[PDB]
């Protein structure tokens, strides 16, 4: 009856609001609450930002080995669902990682790549047009 | 109007909006921002779920799969409904997979507005 | 009377407009912004002019 | 700042005076300041 | 809405914790006047004050856009580049129009 | 100096002239190294590199006392990765200027043992090991070995 | 074009005011091709029917959308030009109270830096 189909169709309704954007909204609202309970001005001594900048792992350093060691040690112990692993996926404008059962082959139609080219080209043409305007001036 | 023209027209939609220089917010996909369901059609009759997923997982995790097969013989009718995990992946898939040849058959992709479960 | 009449003549007068536009045409200056920002016979595009003004 | 024909000897020579004339206008309150003295003014025609 | 400044913790705390009647002097246009006119800077300040009056919470949220947005000790307001100032200006006008729609029962896309 | 795009010795030599005129600049520059190191994690790698070069220049011109290396307690825990890159650039620079020989003589003269303490830490074997391996990875194998000679003979 | 035509027909039956009041708020939309669709219909409609049924609030939203659509043309096209021309010459003498906004905007755009807008 109404109760069974309610279960079914509410599940389908979230799945059509598909989960990822919903959990992103979740972390958004909790971020907004955390913040709203803080002053308007963020300094450079604020414990949150100091700590974050400490853990900010930049290049070159041989601490990186020990620290990647720490975190790859611990996060091994997780109940995660599998993630894709293999030759790097192509780049897409939203930075979305393939599903864990993608068979590696890249089947696209050549659209992401021509988009990337279009954007770089508009940059080049903007430099050229600036140069020519002022050259005449 | 055979389905190959329905492919050609979606591709025309893309490249026309490109020529016009539309911003990513008023793309024709923006009318679909509340649905993570794409329809695939033209599929060959031998592809299974395993294949549809191994192909279309390139752009996200796939949450639901619905391959519509004729009830009497159980064989695929040749089209599918597919629910990605983030709407943006449906953007990507419609732009990228509409018009690829799988085993000669040139399959076609497009969003779904108000999907009704079966 | 004369305060208001003169404040309005400086904004509206056609001959002052012809002057300002001969100046602009002689310098070849051009604006970049459309819409002529929220300037209107409201007071502030006047108020930060050189006469000092306080808000309390 | 402000982003054929058959033409005479003088028009393919001689400076273009318009940008000179426009530089002078823009800086004209300085170039034509009152209180730097020779004590003689001149009043333009009309 | 100059009194909305009494929410900015610098002014508010100064006034609260004063022991003596006393005159102070601040600058509200931190550096903007290096690269905008007093006109544009007044307009930007009026937006900020209005939005800090109207909601104050989503206003804090908009005026701290990125996690690494910071503010410097002698400064009232965050240090953004002119691009981000354009963006957050737009977001504050949207805040104000949204709350006018809420508390006057109007469609704002119609005005 | 720090905000520029790439180093030139102008700013170092100018501060050097001031500190070589009066002491207050020497004081303020020892303090400067202290606090700059402690809060360096905030610099994007170009400015971090430029700070590192600046201090290398001051140290080899001997406008700063070689004591100031007291601050690098070179455990693994006590140092962010950013602090580690600072030490890397700093020491590369010092070696490329006075050469490994004069650098070695400097770091091996005795009176600077107390300040070079945490830099050549032998008390706790763990940071002794890690220090030695870092110094090697960047390529100061000489000081590395001398200290490992010490440590291997110690147990 | 097919959507433009049947919308004009529906206008012919149900009167202008209804269709117009439905699509005026799109003269302020972001997609230019879309604004130009709604301008082409509104223009064709009012050319046929005339503006007798345009009330006050509607003529207000209409003149406003007209002006906005005029101030955003990335392109080169006579669509918004004829839209303005016909809408104005259909309102006839009800457009007195707007000539100062119209005139002021045109003088201000005459002083802009790019020769598309001045032209």
């Amino acid at each position: 009856k109404a109760e069974k189909d309610s279960e079914r169709d509410e599940l389908y309704a979230q799945w059509g609001k598909g989960l990822a954007q919903s959990r992103q909204q979740q972390q958004n609202v909790e971020d907004a609450m955390k913040e709203m309970q803080k002053p308007l001005a963020r300094y450079i001594d604020d414990e949150d930002l100091d700590r974050m900048l400490r853990e900010q792992e930049r290049e070159g350093d041989p601490m990186a080995n020990f620290i990647k060691k720490n975190k790859a040690k611990e996060n091994k112990n997780k109940k995660v669902r599998p993630r894709y692993s293999g030759p790097a996926p192509p780049p897409n404008r939203f930075n979305i990682w393939p599903g864990y059962r993608w068979d590696g082959v890249d089947r696209s139609n050549g659209f992401e790549q021509k988009r990337f080219a279009r954007l770089a080209s508009k940059k080049a043409v903007e430099e050229l047009a600036y140069k020519w305007s002022v050259e005449d001036m | 109007m055979n389905p190959l023209t329905k492919v050609k027209l979606i591709n025309e939609l893309n490249e026309r909006e490109v020529q016009l220089g539309v911003a990513d917010k008023v793309s024709w996909h923006s009318e679909y921002k509340d649905s993570a369901w794409i329809f695939l059609g033209g599929l060959p009759y031998e592809l299974t779920e395993g294949d549809i997923i191994c192909v279309f997982s390139q752009y996200g995790e796939i949450v639901n799969i619905n391959l519509v097969r004729d009830k009497k013989t159980g064989k695929s009718k040749g089209f599918c409904f597919l629910c990605y995990e983030d709407q943006r992946s449906t953007i990507l898939a419609v732009d990228n997979f509409n018009g690829i040849k799988i085993k000669g058959r040139t399959i076609r992709v497009d969003h779904v507005s108000n999907y009704r479960a079966p | 009377l004369i305060q208001q009449a003169m404040a309005k003549i400086m904004k509206a007068n056609p001959a002052l407009y012809v002057l300002r536009e001969r100046i602009r045409k002689g310098l070849q200056l051009y604006s970049s912004e459309p819409t002529e920002p929220y300037l209107s016979s409201q007071n502030y595009g006047e108020l930060f002019s050189n006469q000092i003004i306080w808000f309390v | 700042w402000e982003k054929w024909k058959k033409l005479t000897n003088a028009q393919r020579s001689g400076l273009n005076q318009i940008p000179n004339r426009r530089f002078t206008l823009w800086w004209s309150p300085t170039i034509n300041r009152a209180n730097v003295y020779v004590g003689f003014q001149v009043q333009l025609d009309l | 809405p100059f009194q909305a400044c009494l929410k900015v913790e610098k002014f508010g705390d100064l006034i609260l914790k004063a022991t003596e009647p006393q005159m102070v002097l601040f600058n509200l246009y931190d550096d903007w006047l290096k690269t905008i006119s007093s006109y544009t800077a007044f307009s930007r300040l009026i937006l900020i004050l209005r939005a800090l009056h109207v909601n104050n919470d989503r206003a804090k949220v908009i005026l701290k856009p990125d996690k690494t947005t910071i503010t410097e000790p002698h400064h009232i307001w965050p240090t953004l580049t002119d691009e981000e100032w354009i963006k957050v200006e737009v977001q504050l006008k949207d805040l104000i129009l949204a709350d006018y729609g809420k508390k006057n029962n109007v469609n704002v896309a119609s005005l | 100096c720090a905000q520029q795009r790439t180093y030139e010795k102008f700013f170092g030599l100018l501060a050097g002239r001031f500190c070589m005129l009066k002491k207050e600049y020497m004081e303020s520059f020892e303090g400067i190294f202290k606090e700059q190191y402690d809060t360096i994690h905030r610099l994007e790698t170009n400015k971090l590199r430029n700070v590192a070069k600046m201090f290398a220049h001051l140290l080899y011109t001997d406008s700063l006392p070689w004591s100031v290396l007291e601050c690098i307690k070179l455990s693994e825990e006590t140092t962010t990765s950013s602090s580690r890159i600072f030490v890397k650039i700093f020491f590369q620079e010092l070696c490329e200027y006075m050469g490994l020989p004069k650098l070695n003589a400097r770091l091996k003269d005795e009176t600077l043992q107390p300040f070079f303490e945490g830099l050549l830490p032998r008390d706790n074997p763990r940071n002794t090991r890690f220090a030695i391996n870092f110094f090697t990875s960047i390529g100061l194998g000489g000081l590395t070995d001398e200290l490992r000679e010490h440590l291997k003979n110690t147990p | 074009r097919q959507l433009v035509d049947t919308t004009v027909e529906l206008a012919n039956k149900v009167g202008a005011a209804e269709i117009i009041s439905r699509i005026v708020d799109d003269l302020k939309d972001e997609a230019e091709q879309y604004r130009k669709m709604v301008m082409e219909t509104i223009e064709k409609i009012m050319g046929n029917l005339g503006a007798a049924d345009i009330d006050h609030k509607l003529e207000e939203q209409l003149i406003d959308g007209i002006l906005y659509a005029f101030q955003e043309q990335t392109t080169e096209d006579s669509v918004m030009l004829n839209g303005f021309g016909t809408v104005v010459n259909a309102l006839g003498k009800r457009v007195k109270p707007y000539l100062p906004q119209i005139c002021g905007t045109v003088l201000w755009r005459l002083n802009n830096k790019s020769a598309k807008v001045r032209q």
